[PDB]
């Protein structure tokens, strides 16, 4: 299927984080996944460059296709213990997807 | 600049298009397409303005079959069949 | 063969654009390549996410690698003709492959 | 912020690399990772300030046995030799 956003929470006991990060528990993170078909429609916000080599890729398969890849992120905010014991509070960049496209 | 068009949608509709339909501020398009295996498959969207003049020329050196078509009226693809290029001999 | 860019020149001929782009005959767009491997270093410029997204891959294989794409780009001009055959100079936005990293 | 910081690097060189070593403001790496067959690598570099936090700690959980360390002085990975996780 083309191109789009996925469900994915982030749970820091799971993947083993819980012991530095005191909050939150975890996140709904998402990831981009899919097929960048011919042509990139509206909704994939491609670039010129990802158009240009959609085409290429349909006249020459030896060059790969675009790929689905986050285009708009948001930030969280996480208390996590630093390497003195001290509790402190970080903006983290760049941690949701919050839209998915062809680039 | 705004979304101003809409557009029919199949088989390329966005996630949150409603009973069949999306917007853009680029063209409407229609596509006909034959796949590896002879299989021919019609579908249609929505295209953004940038990068368009590429996409709806598109290439005549495609290793596969298809035919392409854009329009710039509301829903101007609704019944656009085209015709796909001669099979080369 | 980790996320790198590599050699795309663009020949319009080759594309079969000779008949409505008149200059320039074609230019190098590159592409971008490879593998986004843990850790992620430094020249792949990553976002936080794909960081994030690495190292969930690492833990189950389910969730997919981040991607090599661009992640600069550049313009080039190109003069074209118009639906009655007139030469319109026109800037291309997002063109050629500047630098690529895992997103 | 600037690059500051100088590394060795070996498996994760960029592609303009000049006599094995890269620049960073994040941090040094070394890495010794073990594949599914008992086979180990060993691998260095620079890492980026952003995100650093994440990939030095690194996850207990991952499937394949690795460590890595980071280091924050000119060239210290350079003879750095993590060990696998015991």
């Amino acid at each position: 299927s083309s191109c789009k956003r996925h469900p994915l929470y982030v749970d820091f006991s799971d993947v083993g984080w819980n012991d530095w990060i005191v909050a939150p528990p975890g996140y709904h993170a998402f990831y981009c996944h899919g097929e960048c078909p011919f042509p990139l429609a509206d909704h994939l916000n491609s670039t010129n460059h990802a158009i240009v080599q959609t085409l290429v890729n349909s006249v020459n398969s030896k060059i790969p296709k675009a790929c689905c890849v986050p285009t708009e992120l948001s930030a969280i905010s996480m208390l996590y213990l630093d390497e003195n014991e001290k509790v402190v509070l970080k903006n983290y960049q760049d941690m949701v997807v919050e839209g998915c496209g062809c680039r | 600049t705004l979304p101003f068009l809409k557009c029919y949608c199949s088989g390329h509709c966005p996630d949150d298009a409603i009973n069949n339909t999306c917007i853009t501020n680029g063209h409407c398009f229609a596509i006909i397409e034959e796949d590896d295996q002879g299989e021919t498959t019609l579908a249609s969207g929505c295209m953004k303005y940038e990068g368009s003049d590429f996409q709806c020329k598109d290439s005549p050196k495609a290793q596969l079959r298809r035919t392409i078509e854009c329009c710039r009226t509301n829903l101007c693809n609704q019944y656009l069949q085209p015709t796909l290029p001669p099979v080369v001999i």
